[PDB]
């Protein structure tokens, strides 16, 4: 679709019915829902929503009408409005403030005492907007808001194993949006009761009592069940009233109950919707299970009497064991548990949603400032202005971007890593789930993930299980539910027909495979096909007993693990591993697209919006380094500016780099700038390097990489990273901090970079604890300066100042801040992690010349080379497909089909029967490249320059040994593989102390890099050392080198004085318990025996 | 070669009668005392002629219309889904006994995964009925159920000598429970 | 070309598959409750691997 | 008994006219009606073979 993308041919063999949606598009849709925008409006209009409402008119509406007790006075708010944004996204940047709109929204105020009315525009506060690109700028920083998955309001069925008697108890809970906790349950003396608001339990003939039942009604409407009749039979209570009180009692102890309140604390409580309600999700729920109020549309939000019973009911007859219930007047329904894993039970809230759940807090404290104001006022004058308290809002909008966990920085390693970033569906967070709920239970995978959430991405570190990614073809619903599409099957022929299912619905029906065979209509040729059932159960069944089929294999997977080539050839584990490193290769200062990948780099390069698109279609009137000039055919002019070596949030290079040039003519949507990993438009986030498997003089030993000097004197590997130091100063008691080029007791040349302001010149070389920027301070000055930390060095590439004296918004107390940006090349080195797409990572063990690896018989030497030792045992050989076919790629093929085509081929589509040199191919994951087909096209390879064929039929070559020179025994398997540099450097990894900064907290060494901390001697090396019976070791890492401050600086001097160590003894924590125990009249003596 | 008891082809065992065979002749029961048959009965689910071979001689006795009638009784008492309180009685030599075992094997096979966790409570002046259970529901019988004399209810306790009959009609009927109340109010 | 695959793969399968096959039928008449069947089908395919 | 089983599942085997006891019953309904009134079945058995 791509108007100008480069030409990859593929090896799909099924045809895409469905493109891949807006990658981003749950960020963009859900804050243009919760804004109300025109597209959302005219796409929700179309769906068949009738009047679509906004977040904000949503929660505006609920909040009004705002009014006294007398209901004399009332105010209400309508029309949301908001203003043209105040800065630039590259402005808002630039100064550290927030993309941010006004909001307005007309507020009128009616006293009924007079009947007048008086309409007013009330300024609500820059409302935070989110760009383009599904981000939030907030002071300056780019921020995501990580959707959160959560149990959907409803009611929720479960039987437990009582830990006492071992017996099975059936439970019932009703979860609402807001409100109190309702549970019903089946003791293990089978006797129903009811806790409410999770107060003490109660018999459940009580709380029918309490909404008017008698005991007529009570045993007409149950009786079926003996148990209910027992409860009720065994119930100290009768009446209504009884029941009222008891529940006050109960709720509100010890303070006097009246027949006032009896009614209004239960209606209040559960039905009135100002306290109360199902948030139209938990309603929908509700009905769909319990068979209640069927047909008509939610019409009321808040829970009903017939609800409760209907639990009741419900309870009571999967306690019986029944299958299938029917509530008076209501549609029969099945009995049966609820599994609160089931995606048709967890939903997800959206950043609309989470921003709209905060405005409404803010919106609450309004209301209450105002219903507190409206009485302390002339209401004879009051206006709408007047009563608003706008602190509240903004307040909480500014603290949900702040300190809130979903609100999360910009994942800005490389574009990959920023797109999946979005595409996150995170289970914890506030509301999500705690520390002491589900641990292992909630990490599985569970059958309903399949094409919602992929079930291979998931971080390497604590929260496995816990943050998935949402998958290529998913959506969210209205309610929040992923849909995923199917296209629609009958009478055996899959129909072109695409509909987008929920996991409920998707359960009631039989789903069949991507890879059906089927004729040109779409009739299954297969008698039997490969399905899944209702609870997840794979099957094989007759073709005509399908209702719907995947629309591409690429259903379950997520954009990176799409992203990985011959997938189905690698194991779940090493996939997962490959998937993740993916997110952490840091960009080269050369990107080069893989050799061999899937069809998938182009469409997620583009929908990471890295690269620059041409906004509508024109001729490139002026391009340069920083901006590009497009001539529209429309009569429009654009310029588009470009990044250049700027800082990402990680300190990786995010250079924009322009792929035109003047005079070309550009179709709209086309690229005209590669992002930080991008070669014309797709993923580029590694390097194709010729590999050999095989054993190497044991430098690849336990998964460690040989690497040719080619990739340090080429800079294939090399990469810009970018560190920022930032300084302030500030009032104190004593003065204000000062910043000058003068520093006390300092020498002449440390502050010869410096320039008239104290501040180190831009392109001036710095190094460990070279003087960046100088600060002098009150203690006569003291010198207060800014310095490089400990092993950095690159080049000053970048000062921003900020002042208060230019009306700079610093905080309160600082007078004005500096950063500066240090910029370094790194090479590629021994100890940096490398890693392919197929979870093989290994560290740089050696790093030889040229003349000693490998090299083919033209003399060609390899780049890398990989232990063979390591590919089998982990069941990752989908590297080894890749090696011979990246081979293929990097040298044309040429298919003979003189006598006809060959039975391998059959299936080649006709563009793959020859392909030129340095050729790009796509395998996607679950329809590629068969063994085969790669079999016939490593035999049908073009010869070299010299007119032969180096790498045979079986994908090994002869290679020479370059330190001895001769011809290595036997053939090795050799190709081009696609390797990425991994944000794992040794260079920020080597930490040392020999003596540094302590706790004052307990003054032992600090812990970390950056603290300049020491090493853990755990308990269980005191154990090791205990074994070696190394006492004196022991008791030396113990006392001199942790805690004793007179030993530490004792050995210290006789060390530097080169005098034998002393004997540590008597310590101070020793000393301080022998005074204790003196203390307490014990004479505790030391002997000497 | 061998059926669990729980498969579907062997639920006639537990529910055919004579009045309603479920594609069956004869019912045949071994009792074993371990990894030996110590001996076989049978029933005829349907009329009998008296040759075969049964220890409650229920085949010879019924062999020695009416008996169609004796038949219909059994298996109403037999199927009745009930599930609750259901009372069988029957004068001497009625054979309420094999009617009760039939009908308490028959609710215990219809609802074993409603009463798999609970346990079935036995009680009378012998275990004659959980013998019944453990040699047709051992899954049952030999774990789950349980077996009490009027004089084992409490438990730890095991009382089996009878008070007079007089001080016993007072001490057995809820009119002596005030005294019991007045006893902890004395 | 070195990772070989044995030619008496797609045979004993097959064989093994038809007494899945079986196992199923039994299961269809009631002859097999569903935790006994899935039992037998894993001790078959445990044989058949 | 009743207290322990509150399901009020019961299958009550006995013959009044064979009663030893003096408290032992005397008719179903004294004993039955208090828990399960008119709930409980009654089967009677008529022939003596």
């Amino acid at each position: 679709s791509v108007p100008g993308a480069p030409n990859r041919v593929s090896f799909a063999k099924l045809r895409e019915p469905l493109e891949v949606p807006g990658l981003l598009d749950v960020q963009t849709d859900s804050f243009e829902w919760l804004v109300g925008s025109d597209r959302w409006r005219q796409a929700a209009i179309d769906r068949g929503e009738e009047n679509p409402v906004g977040g904000l008119e949503e929660v505006l509406a609920e909040l009004s009408p705002i009014e006294d007790f007398s209901g004399s006075m009332s105010l209400s708010f309508s029309d949301p409005r908001f203003d043209e944004v105040k800065a630039s996204v590259d402005e808002c940047k630039d100064k550290d403030m927030t993309y941010a709109a006004p909001l307005f929204v007309t507020a009128e105020f009616i006293n009924n005492n007079t009947g007048e009315i008086k309409s007013q525009t009330v300024f609500m506060g820059d409302f935070p907007m989110m760009t383009e690109k599904g981000t939030f700028i907030i002071n300056g920083t780019e921020r995501v808001v990580v959707s959160q998955l959560v149990r959907s309001p409803g009611v929720y069925f479960d039987e437990t194993i009582d830990k006492s008697t071992e017996k099975t108890l059936h439970s019932v809970k009703v979860i609402p949006g807001r409100g109190a906790w309702l549970e019903f349950d089946v003791d293990k003396r089978d006797t129903v009761g009811v806790r409410i608001d999770r107060k003490r339990r109660q018999p459940v003939t009580v709380l029918l009592k309490a909404l008017g039942w008698t005991n007529e009604q009570i045993v007409e409407r149950f009786g079926f069940s003996e148990i209910m009749m027992g409860t009720l039979e065994k119930d100290t209570t009768s009446g209504t009233d009884e029941a009222l009180l008891d529940i006050y009692r109960k709720l509100r102890p010890g303070e006097p109950p009246t027949k006032e309140s009896a009614q209004t604390l239960l209606e209040n409580l559960f039905f009135k919707e100002k306290r109360y309600d199902l948030a139209r999700v938990g309603r929908y729920k509700v009905n769909k299970k319990l068979g209640l109020n069927a047909g008509k549309p939610i019409t009321s939000s808040t829970l009903t009497e017939e609800d409760v019973v209907a639990t009741i009911e419900y309870l009571v007859r999967l306690h019986e064991g029944q299958t299938s219930m029917t509530v008076p007047g209501g549609v029969e329904v099945p009995v049966e548990v609820d599994d609160i894993d089931h995606f048709g039970n967890r939903r997800l809230r959206t950043v609309g949603e989470l921003i709209q759940n905060q405005i409404r807090v803010g919106l609450s404290r309004m209301e209450r400032v105002v219903r507190e104001r409206m009485t302390t006022q002339d209401v004879e004058a009051i206006t709408p202005q007047t009563l608003i308290n706008i602190r509240p809002v903004v307040a909480a909008i500014k603290e949900f971007f702040g300190t809130s966990q979903l609100s999360q920085f910009m994942d800005q390693n490389n574009p990959l890593s920023g797109l999946t970033h979005k595409r996150r569906l995170s289970a914890l967070g506030p509301g999500g789930l705690s520390r002491e709920r589900a641990g292992l239970e909630v990490r599985d995978v569970h059958p309903s993930h399949y094409g919602r959430m992929c079930p291979i991405e998931t971080p390497e570190g604590p929260n496995i299980g816990l943050i998935g990614s949402l998958s290529v073809y998913a959506r969210v619903n209205p309610f929040g539910f992923i849909e995923t599409p199917y296209r629609k099957v009958e009478n055996g022929v899959v129909t072109d027909q695409i509909d987008y299912l929920t996991a409920d619905e998707e359960d009631r029906h039989v789903v069949a495979q991507a890879n059906s065979p089927t004729d040109e209509n779409g009739r299954f040729t297969e008698d039997r096909v490969m399905v899944r059932k209702k609870g997840g159960e794979v099957e094989f069944v007759s073709a005509d007993q399908v209702d719907y089929m995947d629309v591409s294999p690429r259903q379950m997977v997520s954009v990176a693990t799409a992203m990985i080539p011959f997938l189905e050839h690698d194991d779940a584990n090493r996939a997962l591993m490959g998937a993740n490193m993916q997110r952490q290769a840091v960009p080269l200062v050369r990107s080069e697209a893989p050799l061999v990948g899937t069809g998938m780099e182009l469409r997620a390069a583009i929908d990471a919006g890295d690269v620059v698109v041409a906004d509508k279609t024109g001729v490139i009137e002026e391009v340069s380094a920083d901006y590009i000039t497009v001539m529209a055919d429309d009569g429009t002019r654009q310029s588009y500016r470009l990044r250049k070596f700027a800082r990402s949030n990680h300190g990786t290079c995010a250079n924009q780099r322009p792929i035109v040039d003047a005079g070309q003519r550009v179709e709209a949507g086309q690229v005209i700038a590669d992002g930080p990993c991008t070669q014309n438009g797709e993923m580029a986030l590694g390097k194709n390097l010729l590999v050999a498997i095989m054993p190497w003089e044991g430098h690849n030993y336990e998964d460690a990489i040989i690497l040719s000097n080619r990739l340090v004197e080429e800079d294939v590997l090399t990469s810009i990273h970018i560190e920022e130091h930032e300084i302030d100063a500030r009032d104190t008691k004593l003065g204000a901090e000062e910043i000058t080029r003068d520093i006390p007791n300092v020498s002449d040349e440390v502050l010869a970079d410096l320039d008239e302001r104290g501040i180190v010149r831009i392109g001036a070389e710095v190094r460990d604890g070279d003087i960046l920027v100088g600060k002098v301070t009150p203690k006569e000055v003291r010198d207060t300066s800014l310095k490089v930390p400990h092993g950095e060095s690159g080049k000053v590439i970048g000062i921003r100042v900020f002042s208060r004296e230019d009306d700079d918004e610093l905080p309160a107390g600082v007078n004005e801040l500096v950063r500066v940006y240090v910029a370094q090349k790194r090479k590629i080195s021994d100890g940096d992690k490398l890693a392919g797409r197929h979870g093989n990572k290994g560290v740089i063990g050696k790093i030889l010349p040229v003349e000693d690896m490998p090299f083919l018989p033209d003399g060609t030497p390899v780049d890398i080379i990989l232990n063979t030792h390591g590919v089998p045992r982990r069941m990752n050989i989908g590297q080894i497909l890749e090696t011979h076919l990246g081979w293929v790629a990097k040298a044309g093929w040429n298919i003979d089909v003189a006598a006809g085509v060959p039975d391998w081929a059959s299936k080649l589509p006709e563009e793959l029967y020859s392909a030129p040199a340095d050729s790009t191919v796509a395998t996607p994951v679950f329809d590629g490249a068969q063994e085969g087909e790669l079999a016939g096209l490593l035999g049908s390879t073009l010869p070299n320059r010299d007119g032969e064929v180096m790498v045979d039929a079986d994908g090994k070559s002869t290679l020479f040994d370059g330190r001895s020179g001769e011809p290595f025994p036997y053939p090795v398997t050799v190709g081009y593989m696609y390797i990425l540099k991994l944000h794992h450097l040794v260079d920020d990894k080597i930490h040392a102390r020999s003596t540094g900064p302590y706790s004052m907290i307990t003054q032992q060494p600090l812990g970390g890099k950056a603290q300049f901390g020491g090493q853990r001697f755990g308990e269980m090396e005191c154990w090791a050392m205990q074994a070696y019976g190394a006492a004196y070791t022991l008791q030396e890492l113990l006392t001199i080198k942790s805690d004793d401050t007179v030993g530490r600086v004792k050995v210290y001097e006789a060390i530097v004085k080169g005098e034998n160590i002393p004997e540590p003894g008597i310590p101070e924590s020793f000393k301080v318990l022998l005074k204790e125990l003196q203390s307490l009249c014990l004479n505790v003596e030391v002997l000497s025996s | 070669l061998l059926l669990d008891w729980r498969a579907p082809m062997a639920r006639p065992f537990y529910v055919a009668t004579a009045a309603n065979p479920e594609n069956m002749r004869r019912r045949r029961q071994f009792h074993t005392l371990g990894r030996k048959v110590v001996d076989f009965t049978d029933e005829i689910l349907g009329r009998p002629t008296g040759a075969e071979h049964d220890a409650t001689n229920d085949a010879a006795l019924l062999a020695a219309d009416i008996v169609a009638t004796i038949q219909a009784e059994q298996d109403q008492v037999i199927r009745l889904d009930h599930t609750g309180v259901l009372v069988i009685e029957g004068g001497p030599g009625t054979g309420k006994t094999v009617v009760a075992l039939h009908r308490v094997a028959y609710l215990l096979y219809t609802y074993r995964k409603q009463m798999e966790r609970h346990g079935v409570l036995v009680v009378g002046p012998t275990p004659a009925f959980l013998d019944h259970i453990g040699r047709v529901l051992p899954s049952l019988g030999e774990s789950d159920a349980v077996f009490m004399t009027p004089g084992d209810f409490v438990p730890g306790l095991h009382v089996t000598a009878e008070d007079t009959p007089e001080a016993a009609e007072v001490k057995g009927s809820l009119k002596i429970l005030d005294v019991l109340k007045a006893a902890v109010a004395d | 070309a070195d990772v070989l695959v044995p030619p008496q793969k797609q045979e004993i399968l097959e064989r093994h598959e038809a007494e899945a096959d079986a196992i199923e039928r039994k299961y269809q008449r009631g002859a097999l409750n569903h935790t006994e069947r899935n039992e037998s089908l894993v001790k078959i395919w445990q044989d058949a691997t | 008994l009743m207290r322990r089983c509150p399901r009020r599942s019961f299958t009550i085997v006995g013959d009044l006219a064979q009663r030893r006891s003096p408290a032992g019953a005397r008719s179903w309904g004294a004993m039955l009606d208090s828990y399960v009134p008119g709930r409980w079945v009654y089967k009677s058995l008529s022939v003596n073979y």
